[PDB]
């Protein structure tokens, strides 16, 4: 899997919370909504590699948001891969969407599919605009805001690995979970609320669990996301947004490959997927 | 006339199909069941019309749900087909429902939920200990996505066995003071697919395309009931919003088309066809625009309902199960999803366990 490149757009507002879990995230305000931010990040990542919308051989997102996907903020499904498809002008493509993937197991799957059926140009898109989803107040977690594009030439190599947290072993961590609304009242409500119980060393496991699966390929440089503010400068970190910065750097010194790693909440493990770059 | 080089060439692996089942809901509804009783505008030229006479909708007073009936479905066939659960190296589910319902013994305080999806939960549930677990959406082509997911890992050698589920909680999504609640249906499907030990199964060739030029027609909304009484409160609802003309007619066999010709093969190869069951005018459609006669192809929403991405696994296995497809035989699978998308593939099939 080949990132020809990047796309990143993310709100310019800012909110800080605390707790165990928190930390300054991107936040989406008012009834801003993801298609504002996921647009422009397509069309730089297009704009960037010099590919033409009617060149994209598939779609393949991830979002949770509930809600504030759209012009309409009212509408959940189908997921935002098709009216980008729409807005987009991709007529050729196929879309279809990998729920609460990881971006790098989505990456593998893709890779492998992509490469099979002969497809030159792919867009794998993460985006959130979470206004309809309660942050955890108890531990401080919640999602960042924002949308990141990556345009990628399929070469069915990429490898993968699933690898558990760090920390102590006998550690049972607690996952995320997203329970529905039990007392929607107004269309405008938030449609479920975020749970990842409070859990001072989740944020150095997860790290640490990042180190761990980099020992696999030793002989790369690495990316990671950083869904947690312990221990960053400022407290400040950007979900899986924060791999933007990272593979351009990347870029920049001229790197061939590399290996992006993904925390998964829901699964409570890391997974990574390695990756060629473009000059 | 041996070696076509000094070297081998690589190959990829045959992807057998090896073994489906589905699950139900126990209870069936009517046309004139009560459930009924608040939708408007109903006449026997709307029922006629869609080709739905009963369907089934899921009780979770009884223990049912997109969960429950899974877990039963899967734990049948693997016992049934002798797959070992650390065997199943991949787990692809869909639900098209966002709205989960039971972890079982997994996550067992967890009760109405928007995430996390099934497969991780199912893979523990399961005990399949070496199971990458995915969830995938693609609308009422989920099954057909998760077959050439599936199909592409095995063909390059990234899994032996994979374990494919679709569960279909979609009347927890319907409108029952609306006309759009009257079509829909629940049910599961589960379906393995394993590295072939000979040529008599393969995924010959597949077609994926699609289209938002209608995107906007037909949607899952957060919205008040369509014709509400009392203080009722915002629900997720399926949505259908008024122009389409041939556009769902003419988009199947497009992908079919395509199918065939990368399959280097033409409709008068092929012994049967299995399309999703959204209405039997398009289903006749399709098989019209690809040359599919009444013979070829069956109609099954007329008793279940359309049970959204499991009414093609559903078609697949009641036709081998009625011997209308048979070992040997090529067919091809197609269907249409909202969104929109297309899906459609050619398959050399061996012997398919039924279960």
């Amino acid at each position: 899997m080949l990132i020809q490149a990047v796309g990143v757009n993310l709100p310019p507002s800012y909110v800080c919370l605390e707790g165990p879990l928190g930390g300054e995230r991107p936040r989406a305000q008012g009834d801003e909504m993801l298609m504002q931010r996921l647009l422009p990040a397509v069309r730089e990542a297009l704009d960037e590699a010099a590919v033409k919308p009617e060149e994209i051989d598939l779609i393949v997102g991830l979002a949770l948001s509930p809600d504030h996907l759209i012009e309409n903020r009212d509408i959940m499904a189908p997921k935002i891969g098709h009216p980008l498809q729409k807005v987009l002008g991709a007529n050729r493509a196929h879309v279809f969407d990998l729920t609460d993937s990881s971006l790098a197991r989505a990456l593998y799957v893709v890779d492998t599919l992509a490469s099979d059926q002969g497809y030159r140009n792919v867009l794998v898109v993460r985006g959130e605009s979470s206004q309809g989803l309660e942050v955890d107040s108890e531990s401080g977690f919640a999602l960042a805001d924002g949308a990141l594009a990556l345009l990628c030439r399929p070469t069915g190599k990429a490898a993968f690995r699933r690898g558990a947290l760090g920390g102590d072993p006998a550690q049972e961590w607690l996952p995320l979970s997203i329970p529905l609304n039990t007392d929607i009242r107004q269309v405008g409500d938030v449609k479920g609320h975020l749970n990842l119980p409070a859990q001072p060393g989740l944020p150095e496991a997860v790290r640490a669990g990042f180190t761990r699966l980099a020992g696999d390929f030793p002989q790369l440089n690495w990316v990671r996301e950083e869904w947690f503010g312990q221990g960053r400068p400022d407290g400040r970190c950007l979900g899986p947004f924060e791999l933007a910065s990272q593979l351009r750097a990347a870029q920049r010194d001229r790197l061939d490959e590399l290996l992006l790693i993904s925390f998964d909440p829901f699964g409570m493990v890391v997974e990574g997927v390695t990756l060629e770059l473009a000059g | 006339h041996h070696a076509e080089n000094l070297y081998f060439q690589g190959h990829m692996h045959k992807v057998k199909l090896a073994a489906i089942t589905c699950e139900l809901p126990a209870r069936s509804y009517e046309n004139d069941d009560p459930v009924f009783a608040a939708v408007p505008d109903l006449s026997e030229s709307w029922w006629q019309f869609w080709g739905v006479n009963r369907r089934g909708y899921f009780d979770p007073r009884n223990g049912e749900n997109e969960f429950s009936l899974v877990v039963r479905a899967a734990e049948r066939l693997l016992r049934s087909s002798d797959t070992a659960p650390d065997s199943v190296d991949m787990l692809i589910c869909s639900a098209s429902s966002p709205i989960m319902t039971d972890a079982g013994d997994v996550l067992p305080d967890l009760r109405g939920r928007l995430y996390p999806r099934m497969a991780n939960v199912l893979s523990k549930q399961l005990g399949l200990s070496r199971a990458l677990p995915l969830d995938s959406q693609m609308e009422c082509a989920s099954f057909l996505l998760n077959l050439r997911l599936a199909a592409s890992m095995i063909r390059q050698g990234k899994a032996e066995k994979v374990l494919v589920v679709c569960s279909e909680y979609i009347s927890n999504l319907l409108d029952f003071t609306s006309r759009t609640s009257t079509l829909f249906a629940d049910g599961c499907a589960v379906a393995l697919l394993t590295r072939g030990d000979d040529d008599s199964c393969d995924l010959l060739a597949s077609a994926e395309h699609s289209d938002a030029t209608f995107y906007e027609v037909a949607t899952g909304r957060w919205r008040l009931p369509e014709n509400p009484t009392g203080e009722a409160k915002p629900r997720l609802y399926f949505s259908l919003f008024s122009k389409m003309a041939s556009f769902v007619p003419t988009n199947v066999p497009i992908a079919m088309r395509r199918a065939l010709e990368k399959a280097g093969l033409g409709s008068d190869d092929i012994d049967y066809f299995v399309f999703h069951q959204p209405a039997p005018f398009l289903v006749k459609a399709w098989a019209e625009g690809i040359g599919a006669r009444p013979e070829q192809y069956q109609l099954t929403m007329g008793d279940t309902g359309v049970m959204i991405s499991v009414s093609i696994p559903y078609t697949l296995m009641t036709g081998l199960r009625e011997g209308k497809i048979r070992p040997g035989d090529r067919i091809v699978m197609a269907g249409a999803a909202t969104g929109w998308g297309f899906a459609a593939q050619v398959w050399q099939l061996g012997e398919v366990l039924v279960c």
